[PDB]
């Protein structure tokens, strides 16, 4: 078998099928059920990409991708990676909308991340390592002080 | 295609409805007659409260627009009232005429409310604006004794 | 019910002229298209050879027909010489032994010049069944019977006619075993009805032969019927239906379709009108499809009031008016 | 642990009736779906060059017995006359030789008029097994026989049937292994299970080979199991899943 054999097959095995309902427009002046086919194209999970056949034969037997490749549910991408004080972790960095408030966003992302907080997985947590809007607080709180004085 | 497939008849949805990202479900109602909305969304609300943890309620469009406005009408009284006062004392060159005069407003206020009970309607935009004139006119009459005087 | 099958109409006999003699083709003697009998001849290849081959085995029977002229004289002169004792015994029987072996040669010598008879007459090609023949597949002075058996012509016989359809095997299967479950009753002796694509040419027909082996390629069975054609409409090979019938329901219960509700998990159910005029859920199995009415396999049985309308305003139990 | 292999229906015995002479079918002496028993004629081919070349061998046959009878006779007259002297002993040696050739020549013309009669059975189309005989493949008046064997008919054998299916190699050699280590106990006893797809029709069977040779366009081992068909539903070429135990 070539690589391209197990392109092509993946290719033309693994597509939505958009069937369509019988009792369609036109329809005939007896019939009344129009109703859909939904059939099965994508497939969900790596047991059935591996049960995806290359080869098969009259008599039954079948080549499957699974007899050839490893299958399994991974990144899409692996140019970059993150960690935190030594342990792998996820990240995301949020880049301000031009013409916004920062005090008043960064407490809303905050807020909103701790109420998402109630529904992390409890192994996983949270946290913001990097934040620039708490320096703005301390200038402005530092400024209005020397206001004061 | 009878010697490889085989139909089952399942249930599914025709229409899929999706708001804010989230799967949602579409819900549509009037009020009856004689019942305004704003009891019949608090009523909602006590109703959502009691609903399993996790599934929530938006308002969209005209509800979205009426809740804004119910919001807003009293900021805008409090701003209309300080902004007589202050041009009250800015032309008698007094705080006590213009406490005397904006006396006046209550009454034009009871005759507003007093018509609009006795026949019936709603309190809408139109009664609010008329409201609002009626104001602006009971103060004129005000003016016209008390610069007199 | 009836299932509507592709098919392809068939001659009953077909016979393959083909020459069985190397020679040259010199004459034609049918017109293409004409009806031919049996012995009818069609074909004439020049016997070079075949003559040849019949005129040495008639030239060995005469050899042995003068051997046992011979003998024959030669036993009938010593028949009464025997009786006195003119010629000794064992001369005698020398002489009816070689009496026997001449009538054995001439026996053989004419078995020979029968067997060049024959291998010469397969010169003379001639129509083995009575039919109409088509075109000649060669034509006067073209050279046949080299290496292959050189197909000359072919005949058909278009009446009666055999349609061979095909049918999926696993409704084969299925209509098995509701035969055998007592669902349906065996539809044999009910007779095939064949209609020609584009025309209104419809034809009856009977059923006679169900292959049972299944088409390793396509996963279906053929069958095969017969019809009748004494105008010579149903021509072969053309792609004609047959509507064969899937066996007869005795107690077949049809509802309108907008009667029968479905649930979540796909189980079909309808609406019955109970006493106190309460409606009742009673589920049902639904069959096969015909126009806008379900047929029911289980569920229902002959007299049940069901609701044909306002099935979404009602609930289970509730209380309605018949109209 | 049950393994659903694919697999397909093949009857037990299956026998093409074959024409292995040439010549006209005359008749068609059979009704296509029947059952036929062994030696039922199914089609009759023309014997005109047969009947011609048995006449042949009779003839030779009657020589044959001729000189015989003329060698016996003169044995039986001879053999008195040497008792009392009156022949030589030679003479009588040569007509005792004579008679010995005479009773060989006489076997060998009964050989090929045997041969000759077995040729001429050999047009008298008869079934060799029975079972059920198919479509005929070709129809009354078609010549036969001319260079080639045509196939005439299909004889088919339907009660038992074998299963005929397919296991990747790899999940053999592993169990075939966990046995080994003992991890599992071989189930060579337990029954197969051969369900037919889209019907509640389940047979039990038992596993009669395995093969030692891989497929090579797939790598995966063929086996061969035995199943019961009294009622005939299943039928030759069906795809069918075969649930066989993996220890």
């Amino acid at each position: 078998l070539s690589i391209d054999d197990v392109n092509n097959a993946i290719r033309t095995q693994n597509v939505q099928v958009p069937a369509g309902a019988f009792g369609s427009t036109p329809g005939s002046s007896e019939q009344e059920l129009t109703a859909t086919l939904t059939v099965k194209g994508t497939l969900d999970n790596p047991e059935e990409f591996a049960a995806i056949v290359l080869r098969a034969n009259q008599d039954g037997s079948r080549l499957t991708l699974g007899d050839v490749a490893r299958i399994e549910v991974g990144s899409q991408d692996y140019n970059f990676g993150s960690r935190q004080d030594g342990k792998p972790a996820v990240a995301a960095a949020v880049q301000l909308s031009p013409g916004a408030n920062a005090i008043q966003t960064a407490e809303a992302v905050k807020q909103r991340l701790t109420e998402l907080s109630a529904n992390f997985p409890d192994n996983v947590e949270f946290s913001v390592p990097y934040d620039t809007s708490r320096f703005v607080d301390v200038a402005i709180d530092k400024v209005i002080m020397t206001l004061i004085e | 295609l009878s010697a490889f497939v085989t139909t089952s008849w399942e249930e599914g949805p025709v229409q899929v409805a999706r708001y804010n990202g989230y799967p949602s479900i579409r819900i549509a109602g009037d009020a009856a007659p004689g019942v305004s909305t704003g009891e019949a969304m608090l009523e909602l609300e006590r109703i959502a409260a009691e609903l399993p943890e996790g599934i929530g309620y938006e308002w969209t469009g005209l509800s979205y627009q009426e809740r804004v406005a119910s919001g807003q009408a009293t900021m805008l009284f409090a701003l209309a009232i300080t902004v007589v006062f202050l041009l009250l004392v800015a032309l008698y060159e007094s705080w006590a005429i213009p406490l005397t005069v904006m006396l006046i407003v209550p009454v034009g206020a009871l005759g507003a409310v007093l018509a609009v009970t006795a026949i019936g309607l709603p309190n809408d935009v139109y009664f609010k604006v008329g409201l609002i004139t009626v104001i602006g006119l009971a103060a004129k009459n005000a003016i016209l004794i008390v610069e007199f005087a | 019910v009836f299932a509507e099958l592709p098919g392809r109409i068939e001659p009953v006999r077909v016979a393959e002229v083909r020459a069985r003699v190397a020679g040259i083709v010199l004459k034609r003697t049918f017109e293409e298209g004409a009806d031919v009998k049996a012995g009818d001849v069609l074909f004439q290849i020049d016997p070079a050879p075949f003559k040849a081959a019949l005129s040495r085995a008639q030239g060995e029977l005469a050899r042995a027909e003068a051997q046992l002229f011979q003998a024959q004289a030669m036993v009938r002169r010593y028949e009464p010489l025997v009786k006195i004792d003119a010629v000794s015994q064992q001369d005698f029987d020398n002489a009816m032994a070689a009496l026997q072996s001449a009538q054995a040669d001439k026996r053989s010598a004419q078995a020979n010049v029968e067997t060049a008879r024959l291998d010469l007459g397969y010169a003379e090609v001639r129509a083995p069944i009575a039919g109409r023949i088509g075109r000649a597949q060669v034509t006067e002075g073209a050279l046949v019977g080299q290496g292959e058996a050189t197909l000359l012509a072919r005949i058909q016989q278009l009446d009666p006619v055999y349609a061979d359809f095909t049918q999926p095997a696993a409704d084969a299967l299925r209509l098995r075993a509701a035969i055998a479950e007592g669902k349906v009753a065996g539809a044999s002796d009910q007779p095939l009805s064949l209609r020609v694509d584009g025309t209104d040419i419809e034809r009856k027909g009977t059923l006679l032969f169900t292959d049972i082996s299944v088409d390793r390629s396509t996963g279906q069975i053929a069958l095969r019927g017969q019809f009748d054609n004494p105008e010579g409409v149903l021509l072969p090979g053309m792609y004609v239906r047959v509507r064969t019938p899937q066996g007869l329901n005795q107690n077949a219960i049809l509802v309108p379709q907008r009667a029968v509700q479905r649930s979540a998990d796909g189980q079909a159910s309808v609406m019955l009108l109970g006493e106190g005029d309460t409606v009742e859920v009673r589920q049902v199995t639904t069959g096969a499809m015909q126009g806008s009415r379900w047929q029911i396999s289980e569920g229902l049985q002959a007299g049940d009031k069901v609701i044909t309308s306002s099935l979404a305003a009602i609930r289970p139990g509730a209380k309605v008016i018949p109209r």
